[PDB]
């Protein structure tokens, strides 16, 4: 009875078959296979050596010689010249799975890419549908000659890093070496945002209150209230004086430490607020909201120079957004996990990036100009290079606990990370440096002291802490 | 060892036999 | 489909092997001959519904039928009988050498042969001459 | 442990040994042996494949495997060869051996009769 092994494709003396498959096999070879996987090699259920039924009708015969066969020398010949043409299958299948891998990632490229424009065109159908069925009767100029400026001055940062840059064998060393606490009520625990200007600081929290701090001086330097719901995000101005809020009532409301009094507020959003964004020159500041819109917006005054909807025609929540450090375009991160980089010259998506698997929390920028990194619930963190607008390397934690924010350092040699737990990267080596815990809930921010020479985080654990070695 | 698959030869002979030929036992 | 039935002596289209048969057999032939025999046609085993599995082919991952004649196996095999051959007639030759070489070792009586004809020829050269 | 086939004189990966006689073989051989002799290779006694008992028991480069059985066929042939020759010295020394002792038997008879006249003179 002529039998034939579905592993190799060669005749067997001696078939045998799975009692979990209807496949046969020679003995030997399906031995070995699940003496490595312990399973069946078509139907991947699990298979063990007992599980086999021997078909011990007689094998198949010897196929005849070749006429060249005939002789010992020749059938070392031939079994010479056999074995390269099977040495060189094996070799070209594996570069035909390398060439089947590459050409699928291009066609599921491709076939998101059309969803993207499916979806637009679906939208814009449906908005002419609807209108069918209820039919009744210099600045430009400036940010370009701003940018030149702004990413020709990093140039001889590029060249070379300030000597006085703490080293990665410091940085090993970090240690808690000032806790502040009492900042917020307990009542409504934890710091919801924070941002840092050396020793000075600016906080929000679910109390309302807006709370202007230095962690140097031990004290709060001005309170400010007003706000109807918890503040989401705060920004503090270069300037050391004005501070920017946001709240969940759809509204910002822009302070001053010298004042009592609002110093303006932004009627812009019609939902809650969850990120905000800082010019690179401070004149102007960039926000996102429940209600997809971005809006771009006079600090002073609350004009609003232009609004686009991150999605038009449908409504997604966008979670996290950031200027590229030149300020001509910025990165914005939605509920979609599709990450679109906008540019603000033509006011349009100059970019658009799908990536995570959940919701991005946060973007950050560096400012060296070309590295980005994004981080979301999925618990990956990722970077690109927007030369070529790629990916280059992906880091994780195989828990898969949500990242709430990202920092990187103010040269860009250093990537802060914020979860669950306190992690900063050497972005250049892309290696893990060292990994902090001693929060007892949640991170929500991260920041870094000039020349990396401190660490700055806070977390739902009611405290703001520093690190430095 | 080789050749053993002469037994099929036979069969074919026989299969000439079967053919053309008279009854099988009963 | 190319399996040949070992009691039918046709092809298949129903493959069905169980743990103590050998032969294939046909689903619409064994399940009868349970019914009449319950017996196993070759083994003499007893057959039970659960025994039996089914043969399947063309699943993902299956490997292509090599058809060339040639292949690796087949020559290490052929060598391999060609190896048995050559010791089993080298031993065969041995065999006979040492038979050979044994008793022509034996044999060896030429140079106390010569010793008996000196003795004898000596004794007639005396013979000769004592009438 | 390393066994060698008494048949080949080499090592085996499956030694048996045969009952009939106490010596050690490669089962395939041995099988063979039986299958066209159907007796004992060293004790010439009737044997069978159900006699025989069994006992118990990482590459280089594939052209260098590929060059030793290169060498290696050619060592066996050699043997092969020189056995055939030594055989045929051994039947010829062997036949010479046999005409000097028929001709040893022919000077003997021829003597012993002639030392019979010695008598009779």
């Amino acid at each position: 009875m002529s039998f034939v092994c579905g592993i190799s494709g060669e005749l067997t003396e001696d078939p045998v078959v799975s009692q979990v498959s209807g496949h046969i096999f020679d003995r030997r070879l399906i031995v070995k296979f699940i003496a490595e996987n312990g399973t069946d090699p078509i139907s991947h259920g699990e298979l063990s050596e007992d599980q086999l039924v021997s078909l011990k009708s007689g094998g198949t015969g010897s196929a005849p010689r070749n006429v060249s066969g005939t002789s010992i020398p020749s059938l070392l010949k031939m079994l010479q010249d056999e074995w390269d043409t099977v040495m060189l299958n094996s070799f070209s299948l594996r570069q035909q799975l390398q060439i089947a891998r590459q050409e699928l990632s291009h066609s599921l490229y491709q076939h998101d890419a059309a969803c993207r424009v499916i979806s637009r065109l679906s939208k814009e159908l449906t908005a002419a549908r609807e209108a069918l069925s209820t039919l009744k009767p210099a600045i430009l100029a400036k940010l370009e000659e701003k940018s030149k400026s702004l990413t020709a001055e990093r140039k001889q940062r590029g060249k070379n890093l300030p000597e006085g840059l703490a080293k990665t064998e410091e940085l090993a060393e970090l240690k808690q070496t000032a806790s502040h606490t009492g900042i917020h009520s307990t009542g409504t625990p934890g710091i919801t945002a924070l941002d840092i200007k050396g020793n000075l600081s600016l906080t929000g929290g679910i109390d309302k209150t807006v709370v202007l701090y230095d962690y140097e001086k031990e004290q709060v330097m001005q309170t400010f209230k007003g706000h109807n719901k918890k503040i989401n995000a705060v920004v503090l101005h270069p300037d050391n004086i004005t501070a920017i809020s946001a709240s969940a009532d759809s509204h910002i409301r822009v302070w001053s430490a010298t004042d009592s009094s609002s110093k303006a507020i932004i009627d812009v959003h019609q939902a809650p607020v969850t990120d905000i964004s800082l010019n690179a020159s401070g004149d102007y500041i960039l926000s996102a909201s429940d209600d997809s819109y971005w809006a771009f917006s006079d600090i002073r005054s609350g004009k609003s120079l232009c609004k686009v909807s991150v999605e038009p025609g449908s409504q997604i929540a966008v979670h996290s957004i950031e200027f590229h450090p030149d300020g001509l375009i910025f990165g914005t991160g939605a509920a979609d996990a599709v990450v679109k980089i906008w540019d603000l010259k033509n006011q349009t998506v100059a970019a658009a990036f799908p990536g995570h698997t959940a919701a991005v929390r946060s973007i950050a920028f560096s400012e060296n100009g070309y590295y980005l990194a994004t981080g979301s619930e999925d618990g990956e963190v990722k970077l690109w290079d927007l030369r070529k607008l790629k990916n280059l390397k992906t880091f994780a934690n195989e828990e898969k606990q949500p990242i709430n924010s990202l920092s990187f350092d103010m040269t860009g040699t250093f990537l802060g990370i914020g979860g669950q737990k306190v992690q900063v990267l050497h972005v250049k080596s892309w290696s893990e440096v060292v990994s902090l815990s001693d929060h007892s809930g949640p991170v929500t921010g991260v920041r870094f002291g000039e020349n990396a020479r401190s660490l700055v985080t806070c977390s739902l654990d009611k405290s703001l802490r520093v690190f430095s070695f | 060892h080789e050749y053993g698959n002469v037994i099929k030869k036979v069969e074919e002979m026989k299969v000439r036999r079967e053919n053309e030929m008279l009854a099988l036992p009963t």
